[PDB]
């Protein structure tokens, strides 16, 4: 048996990898070919428990119907996808949970030489509305987990 | 996941980046190669700049925006990158327009000195002989002198410098035509690095000043000794020469494919000899040309001696039984062989002893690249004498450099091919006027036949060359 069973969401500007997160942390694979709503689930330990994750992604009120907790991912080297973050949170406010932890995603981190995002400035956009932040990267699997790991455990 | 085991092996290099860059349609895949630029060598990757820049003007815009920031990270480092890109991108423009004008927006002592020798170029359009321009030329880069040293440098040299000094003496036209060509000799001091240095300080009757045709190393000797900047051991002096009204676009195409060409003979331990010349594109109708030292055509050799070639090596190396003739006729075979594979694979045209130069050493060069492959409007008795007759050992030796040479050619033909292919993109050069000119430069390589029949391939090859 599994204790509880979380639904998270991915949202966010197609392109910025959030199908490739949802396979690198459950089935552990990325594909640099695209293609294209569906979700995947694996369950993990928390605290004692075992928790099976539901993790949602898109391609509206029903997409937020018993959603627990919300990831926003951003691409780190399209400034615009940035940009949009309060337009997904206005897209969050009208038909997600009230209750909702929030937790910023800039996927795509290995691309360090083409960051048009800085990581201060994102992170510090991260505590103006209290969301938890980090970024990661599908291609080598960096801080894939512990995204996961902490969205999950920040969600008690 | 097998592609992204590709990229993240050790086989993964420049050429092949620029493959995946010129065909995935994958977004994904085009950002994180344009990554995977900025962990490549800087000399690897500047091989291939018409190329990258030929893509991002001719190509998708998702494709140009991949580089763009690669690229904007050496022009940021260098200021001679910085002069390369500005130069290719307008020359080859007919998008990267908005670019060129934030590039250049430091540069303005660098390119007041190209429009300068452009300039000069130009108004030699009055002077009818080739003596005349030669008058007004040398009296004319006299004037530079007096703007000098200053942020200038020559792009053609293999390290960084500061122009100091101009030997105008030295000076001289090239022809008698309407925009004719100048050769120019230009003193410089070397350097650390070009964007470290300030400009080095300046300091100023029948002595030097006098034009004789002669080897490199006493030619430099003279305008060492009449020159104030002669005394340091960073002086050195270079050449170029400068054509106002060519376009030598297809001049750096053919470059590319003789350096490409030499690797790979190089690689595969043939010991075939061609000597690519450096060019440089200054626009889609100007450029210079770093002249090859000690060099002359075959016609100016049959003018000036007026002899036959197997005279003027006797003459000049000894007799058939004395060691130099015999490594002065190696350099010869070698040369020969060389370039005959790439005269049939680039297919030069207008080829005569105009276009084709001789070296001390005894080698032979090819020059003017134009009519290759689809534009358009050879073994001479003189050359098959110098490799001692058709059934001489050392003809043979000849027919089997072209073979192994041309084996050699196949087992890389992916790496030429690509250098063409890729610069055809929106080119409206005269050799790419066939829609289908890519397919008969493969089907020149023969992938299909056998080393069997390569042999006869050759030897066919050599007896329709007269
Ligand atoms: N370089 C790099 N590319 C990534 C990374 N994550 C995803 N991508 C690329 O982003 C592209 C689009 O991702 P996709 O799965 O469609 O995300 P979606 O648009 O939100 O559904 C894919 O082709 C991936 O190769 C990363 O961490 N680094
Ligand atoms: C001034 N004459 C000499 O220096 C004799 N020796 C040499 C030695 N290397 C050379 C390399 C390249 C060229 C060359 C190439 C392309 C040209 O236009 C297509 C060209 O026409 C200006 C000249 C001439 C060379 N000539
Ligand atoms: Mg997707």
């Amino acid at each position: 048996e599994y204790d509880y069973l979380f639904k998270v969401v991915l949202i966010g500007d197609s392109g910025v990898g959030k199908s490739n997160l949802l396979s690198r942390f459950t089935r552990n694979e990325f594909n640099l070919e695209s293609k294209s709503v569906e979700f995947a689930t694996r369950s993990i330990q928390v605290d004692g428990k075992t928790i099976k994750a539901q993790i949602w992604d898109t391609a509206t009120s029903a997409y937020y119907r018993g959603a627990v907790g919300a990831l926003l991912v951003y691409d780190i080297a399209k400034h615009l996808t940035y940009e949009n973050v309060e337009r997904w949170l206005k897209e969050l406010r009208d038909h997600a949970d009230s209750n909702i932890v929030i937790m910023l995603v800039g996927n795509k981190s290995d691309l360090r030489h083409l960051r048009a995002v800085p990581t201060d400035e994102a992170r510090a956009f991260a505590e103006k509305n209290g969301l938890s932040f980090i970024e990661t990267s599908a291609l080598d699997s960096t801080n894939v987990e512990a995204a996961f790991q902490t969205i999950l455990t920040e969600i008690y | 996941s097998w592609l992204l085991r590709l990229f993240e092996s050790k086989l993964f290099d420049i050429s092949m980046a620029i493959s995946y860059l010129y065909n995935s349609k994958e977004p994904g895949v085009q950002a994180y190669i344009g990554n995977r630029l900025f962990c490549f060598r800087n000399e690897d990757v500047d091989f291939y700049l018409p190329q990258l820049l030929n893509m991002y003007i001719h190509m998708d815009e998702d494709v140009g925006d991949a580089i763009k920031p690669y690229i904007v990270h050496r022009c940021r480092q260098s200021i001679n990158f910085s002069l390369q890109c500005a130069l290719l991108l307008g020359a080859y423009s007919s998008r990267g327009t908005k670019l060129r004008k934030l590039i250049l927006s430091r540069l303005a002592p660098e390119r007041e000195f190209i429009k300068s020798l452009m300039a000069i170029g130009k108004r030699l359009a009055t002077l009818p002989t080739k003596e005349q321009k030669t008058q007004r030329l040398i009296s004319e880069l006299s004037l530079l002198n007096h703007k000098l040293p200053a942020r200038v440098w020559l792009p053609t040299a293999g390290f960084d410098h500061h122009v100091v000094r101009v030997p105008h003496t030295q000076a001289v036209v090239l022809n008698s035509k309407d925009k004719a060509p100048y050769l120019i000799y230009v003193e410089v001091l070397e350097c650390e690095n070009f964007d470290t240095t300030s400009v080095p300080a300046r300091i100023p009757e029948d002595p030097s000043a006098v034009a004789l045709k002669e080897p490199w190393q006493e030619k430099v000797r003279r305008i060492r000794e009449g020159s104030p900047y002669g005394h340091l051991p960073n002086w050195r002096l270079l050449s170029v020469i400068v054509k106002c009204g060519d376009d030598l676009r297809q001049e750096l195409l053919a470059f590319q494919v003789l350096k490409q060409l030499q690797s790979i003979w190089e690689q595969e331990r043939v010991p075939l000899w061609i000597k690519p010349y450096k060019i440089l594109v200054i626009s889609a109708d100007s450029g210079m040309i770093e002249p090859v030292v000690n060099a002359v055509s075959i016609h100016q050799v049959k003018k000036q001696s007026q002899l036959s070639l197997l005279d003027y090596f006797l003459q000049e190396h000894g007799s058939y039984t004395t060691e130099a003739f015999l490594s002065a006729q190696r350099n010869f075979v070698q040369s020969c062989a060389g370039y005959c594979l790439v005269c049939y694979l680039l297919q030069v045209k207008d080829r005569h002893n105009g276009n084709i130069l001789l070296d001390a050493e005894g080698h032979i060069i090819h020059i003017d690249f134009g009519f290759i492959l689809s534009s358009s409007p050879k073994l001479t008795t003189e050359f098959v004498d110098v490799m001692g007759g058709l059934d001489g050992d050392m003809f043979n030796y000849y027919k089997m450099l072209m073979l192994q040479g041309l084996i050699a050619a196949r087992k890389h033909m992916d790496k030429v091919v690509q250098i063409v292919e890729i610069m055809q993109q929106g080119s409206q050069l005269p050799c790419f006027h066939g829609s289908s000119t890519i397919r008969n430069l493969k089907e020149r390589f023969h992938m299909s036949m056998t080393e069997e029949q390569l042999q006869l391939l050759v030897e066919q090859m050599v007896d329709g060359s007269m």
